[PDB]
């Protein structure tokens, strides 16, 4: 069943996300300004997913024939787009969620902290903050050539000088750091929100503020919930392929499709999910 | 008695004036003014879009020379601009955050506002000191400003919201003549080219023609479904343009003296807010409550063009003293300069 | 271009600039409008924190700043200048509970109750005004303890069907006043029972805006 | 009441002896002006390159 | 009030001083301040310039990175710090103020002055005339040819013409078409459809002796031309 699913795959997947982050990316320039403090959080949400469905068939190169017929320079360059594109997008994702929980549960203090300067300083810092990972990614990323297949197999760059334990020391900090405190901010963060949501007098229920109340606390937990179900199997899978030692099989060669699978279909309905239904998009379509 | 002999008086003097103006019914326009080769098609587009504002906009008045342009907005600012370059002038800080009314002096010396503050101040944009100071603080009114025209340095004629038009000056600052007479509250102010009789708007649906040297009426145009919001001249100076909250733009005379038409349109059901005038009178315009502004034939009671482009309702609308560019004033804090 | 007109551009974006600052205090402003009936308890709300139109007072509660909208002064029609208020926060409401027995205090031709319920009537229901949130208050209502110990409450409402106490007069004013809404589903009322000298209905206030301003931070995301 | 009766009534007796006035020559005069001035509009007539300068 | 300017006195070649101006009594934070200089048997030259709010600062060609000219909006006052005085700076120093819209009056005030004594494709105009005998009630023109035309595609024309009593401080006079200056009689009047300019002046008074400067803003320095004096 190998063979003939990549086709499928590539096709729809790669040409789902890039349908999607073009109509977004064309709406968020011809139908909308760059005013509010979230506008700007859409938009390089947008370009994120936009950068990972072009680094999509890249991988997908690499994944048929097993081997990259491309250049050294190149692969570093889509090994630093891949690390600074998925943590970038981890922390724009944490950062809007911190921006809703200090504006919901925060009445006095989201005046002065929601101003577009600040949002975009912000932004800044956290796109800064990854391209300093990214560098030092580049700079102790590179190429390999495998001694099984003999075939040349570029990944990072670490020789046995620092031996697994600085990769350990890397992968559980970037783990911790992408995983943990990331879902532990917006887990405290959005369920201190609805439970601030609850106790004002406004909007804790009538026969439609309930409903209206209900549909977005299930639109939030939806949204946790399709980025817990993208950016838990291969943290874990590969967590499990790191520490000591588990091998691959005839099993790892396919769920590893299936597995970043899910990651392409995160990015392809990312920008489908958040400007389909963010309904002053929808306003302002007509 | 007595109150029911006035009563009786009133009613035969309504019987008195009934009579005389049915009797004085003789003519129309609508014949005279579609005799006449049919105007093309108007198309005009944005050609400066004026912006700085942030907040919503009531009022504006050209420059003398048609190049300044003020405007008025609820952000407490008084801000005087530039036509062609998209620049601005000065920032004058409103005391009072609410406006409704502004102009510009044809010296150009001064500026006016205006609003729910109930008193008008004048200021002085040339000083030897760089800021823009305030000469005269007119007080006397108890309603909201309409309008603050100006006829020279000295004598500014303000509409209020005490169902009165007022005549001021500058050396004492005290209202010379009252112009009592509208039973609602005036909307909007037009004056005339020769600087001699001005025209009034309110809520009694009636449009009333004032001599400014005697401080007394002359004319009454009344008849009409909704409040008189939009008043306006003509270069000819001999008619109306009267704007109100039904969507229709009459045109009467100030020398036809008892009416013309009651003209309306079908498409349009919301208000007017602003009525402009052009230097051939072929054409006129008018700032409209659906977020767009109507090219209006003046001769066919045509439509040129529906010449839209503002997202909010267009309040103020004006147009300079040569016919050169039309510029209109919405609620989305800008202007937009058409040609 | 020229040396005049570089020195006017930079000018010009100096007062943008200056616009902008200025104007960015807007937004943290939390501006309040000030309407209902006169002698109600409008001075005894504005003692509590020329011109005849607008009054305006200023005052800061636990870092939030208020602006007063005391329009009563308009002895003119309300309907045009009201749309000067679309983007106001909150609006303030003094009607007195203290109006079943007195009918004008001035006249005898109709009852302060039937001019407020009208008034209310006419600023709820208003195009204008379809989703402001409103902190109508029942002030004076101290003196409301004692008037109802004697006259009796079916001279202004006769359907009250029960013995005359303050409980019941007070929930029947309520039924009343919360009915004229035509929709609950975008609206709050914040009906505080206070009196002349009542305090702590500052604290209601900022509830109240607290309020409004979480619904306008749910509205500016675009998922509400 | 009284007083507001009387300027009333003396108000329209000023409008009703006003001179030998007619409709068709306030539609004529009107005209003249319309017909006489109506080459120099800008709003109508497409102005030149060398005119129009908001550029 | 008016502009005072502070220090002076004999200096150091190539040294330092305390030279300011200690001015109040107008709305300084607005203004486009210069400095301008004058030799002692020479004209005016412009030495200096900030916009308002320091947002530019200019120099003239021959004093770049050689003078500190900065100033003060809280106290309303402004600075010159100077470098390496030679005995070529020996001159006195104005202060002038200008403010910059349309329709403005650039140079409409100039300082007392103070007395900096050292001890031991530029545009360029200049007047013909000098040390024109005039008498009173008679009509006396001025002339001033500039290098370079001052027009534009809008019809503007950068001319700008001055005047110094003896024993005073420099005034204003027409900048425009048909636009003179505040407190000056409407006598004058300037002229030039072109690169020469003119003076028509009708009747001519005991008040207006003195030396005409003629000037330009289109480029930077702001050179003046050559005195005129019109005496008697
Ligand atoms: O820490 C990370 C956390 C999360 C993620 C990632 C992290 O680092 C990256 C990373 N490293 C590795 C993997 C990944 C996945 C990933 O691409 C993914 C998410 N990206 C985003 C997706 C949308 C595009 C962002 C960057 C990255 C998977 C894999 O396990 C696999 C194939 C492979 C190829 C090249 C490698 O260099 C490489 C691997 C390893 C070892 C061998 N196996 C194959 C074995 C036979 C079965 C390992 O190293």
């Amino acid at each position: 069943a190998i063979p003939v699913i990549i086709t499928a795959v590539y096709s729809v997947v790669f040409v789902v996300g890039l349908v999607g982050n073009s109509l977004v990316m064309f709406v968020i320039i011809r139908y909308t300004k760059m005013k509010t403090a979230t506008n700007i959080y859409i938009f390089n949400l947008a370009l994120a997913d936009a950068l990972v469905t072009t680094t999509m068939p890249f991988q997908s190169t690499v994944y048929l024939m097993n081997s990259w017929p491309f250049g050294d320079v190149l692969c570093k360059i889509v090994i630093s787009i891949d690390y600074y594109n998925m943590f970038t997008s981890i922390f724009t994702l944490t950062m809007m969620s911190v921006d809703r929980y200090i504006a919901v549960c925060h009445p006095v203090k989201a005046l002065d902290f929601r101003t577009p300067l600040k949002a975009k300083i912000i932004n800044i810092c956290i796109w800064l903050l990854s391209s300093s990972v990214g560098i030092s990614a580049i700079v102790l990323g590179g190429t390999k050539v495998r001694e099984d297949v003999d075939v040349i197999e570029c990944s990072l760059q670490f020789p046995d000088d620092d031996y697994s334990w600085w990769d350990l020391f890397m992968k559980i900090c970037v783990f911790i750091f992408a995983f943990v405190i990331p879902v532990l901010i917006i887990i405290v963060c959005y369920t201190l929100m609805i439970l601030r949501l609850k106790s004002v007098r406004l909007l804790s229920g009538s026969r439609e503020k309930d409903r209206n109340l209900r549909r977005i606390t299930r639109l939030v937990l939806v949204v946790v919930a399709v980025f817990v179900v993208c950016w838990t199997p291969i943290h874990i899978f590969i967590l499990v392929e790191a520490l000591g030692s588990t091998s691959h099989s005839t099993a790892a060669l396919s769920s590893y499709y299936f597995c970043i699978a899910l990651g392409y279909t995160n990015s392809s309905l990312n920008p489908i999910l958040y400007a389909f239904l963010d309904e002053n998009f929808k306003r302002c379509f007509r | 008695s007595e109150l029911d002999q006035l009563r009786q008086e009133a009613e035969q003097l309504k019987n008195q004036i009934r009579d005389a103006r049915k009797a004085c019914a003789d003519a129309t326009l609508s014949q005279i003014t579609n005799n006449i080769d049919p105007v093309g098609r108007i198309q005009m587009r944005t050609r400066r879009t004026l912006r700085g504002h942030l907040a919503k906009i009531y009022a504006m008045h050209w420059g003398t020379d048609s190049r300044l342009l003020v405007s008025a907005s609820q952000d407490g600012k008084l801000i005087i601009w530039d036509s062609y370059t998209t620049n601005k002038v000065h920032a004058i800080p409103l005391r009072s955050s609410w406006v409704m009314t502004c102009a510009y002096a044809p010296s150009g010396n001064y500026v006016a506002c205006g609003g729910l503050d109930n008193i008008c101040s004048i200021y002085n944009l040339k000083t030897r000191e760089g800021n823009v100071r305030v000469s005269r603080e007119l007080a006397g009114h108890t309603g909201y400003l309409s309008c603050c025209r100006f006829l020279d340095d000295n004598q500014i004629v303000t509409s209020s919201g005490d169902t009165t038009c007022a005549l001021w000056d500058i050396e004492t600052g005290q209202q010379t003549t009252t112009f009592t007479g509208h039973t609602g509250d005036v909307m909007s102010l037009s004056l005339a080219p020769d600087t001699r009789l001005f025209v009034s708007g309110a809520c009694d649906a009636s449009a009333k023609l004032w001599d400014v040297r005697e401080g007394m009426c002359r004319q009454t145009f009344t008849g009409h479904e909704s409040d008189i919001n939009a008043i306006c001249f003509f270069p000819n100076g001999n008619a109306f343009a009267t704007g109100s909250d039904d969507a229709t733009c009459r045109l009467f005379d100030l020398r036809a003296d008892q009416e013309l038409m009651t003209y309306s349109h079908d498409n349009i059901i919301c208000g007017i807010t602003s009525v402009s005038f052009s230097k051939s009178g072929r054409l006129l315009l008018a700032g409209y409550d659906d977020f767009n502004c109507n090219v209006w034939d003046a001769l066919k009671a045509d439509r040129a063009g529906v010449l839209a482009g503002h997202d909010n309702r267009v309040s103020c609308l004006g147009v300079t003293d040569d016919g050169m560019a039309v510029a209109t004033g919405s609620w989305d804090s800008f202007l937009k300069i058409w040609n | 271009l020229s040396a005049e007109d570089k020195a006017a551009v930079e000018r010009s974006k100096m007062i943008d600039r200056n616009l902008r600052e200025d104007g960015e205090k807007a937004a943290r402003e939390v501006k309040l409008l000030l309407l209902g009936a006169g002698e109600s308890g409008k001075s005894t709300i504005v003692k509590q924190m020329k011109t005849t139109g607008i009054v305006e007072t200023h005052f800061t509660f636990k870092d939030l700043h208020f602006k007063m909208f005391d329009v009563g002064g308009q002895r003119s029609e309300r309907k045009k200048w009201i749309h000067c208020f679309e983007g106001v926060t909150a609006i303030i409401f003094c009607v007195a509970l203290s109006d079943y027995d007195l009918v004008l205090a001035e006249d005898e031709e109709m009852n302060r109750m039937h001019e407020s319920m009208k008034l209310f009537d006419s600023i709820c229901n208003n195009k204008w005004f379809t989703d402001t949130s409103i902190i109508l208050f029942l002030n004076k209502k101290d003196l409301f303890e004692e008037k109802i110990k004697k006259s009796p409450l079916t001279i202004c409402y006769p359907e009250y069907a029960g013995s005359n106490t303050y409980e019941e007069a007070a929930a029947y004013i309520q039924c009343q006043f919360e009915d004229l809404n035509k929709r609950k589903d975008t609206k709050e009322i914040y009906t505080h029972f206070t009196c002349a000298t009542d305090t702590k209905n500052v604290q209601f206030v900022f509830d109240a805006v607290t309020d409004v301003i979480i619904k306008n931070n749910l509205k500016d995301c675009g998922l509400f | 009441s009284i007083a507001q009766a009387r300027k009333l009534v003396e108000q329209l007796k000023m409008e009703a002896n006003i001179d030998r006035i007619k409709v068709s020559k306030a539609a004529a005069d009107l005209m003249a002006y319309c017909e006489a001035h109506a080459k120099e509009d800008p709003l109508l007539t497409p102005v030149p390159a060398s005119e129009n300068p908001f550029r | 009030v008016q502009l005072v300017e502070s220090g002076g006195g004999l200096v150091q070649p190539g040294g330092s001083r305390k030279l300011s101006c200690s001015a109040s009594g107008f709305a300084f934070s607005s203004f486009g301040m210069h400095w301008v200089r004058q030799a002692p048997e020479k004209g005016l030259e412009w030495v200096a310039y900030i916009s308002s709010g320091s947002g530019t600062i200019y120099y003239a060609d021959t004093v770049k990175g050689r003078f500190t000219i900065s100033r003060d909006d809280p106290k309303n006052t402004l600075f010159l710090q100077m470098t390496s005085l030679r005995s070529e700076d020996t001159a006195m120093y104005y202060c002038v103020r200008s403010i910059y819209y349309y329709g403005s009056s650039p140079f409409d005030f100039w300082g007392q002055g103070t007395t900096l004594t050292v001890s031991s494709s530029d545009i360029v105009m200049t007047q013909a005339t000098s040390s024109v005998p005039v008498t009173p009630g008679e009509s006396v023109s001025i002339s001033c040819r500039s290098s370079k035309s001052l027009l534009h595609s809008n019809g503007n024309t950068y001319l700008y013409w001055f005047l110094q009593r003896p024993g005073q401080s420099p005034q204003l006079l027409i900048y425009r078409m048909s636009n003179l200056a505040s407190g000056v009689p409407d006598r004058f009047s300037g002229s030039g459809s072109g690169t020469a300019f003119t003076l028509t002046i009708s009747r001519l008074e005991a008040e207006d002796v003195g030396v005409y400067y003629c000037m330009q803003h289109l480029e930077y320095p702001l050179t003046f031309g050559a005195g005129t004096k019109l005496e008697l």
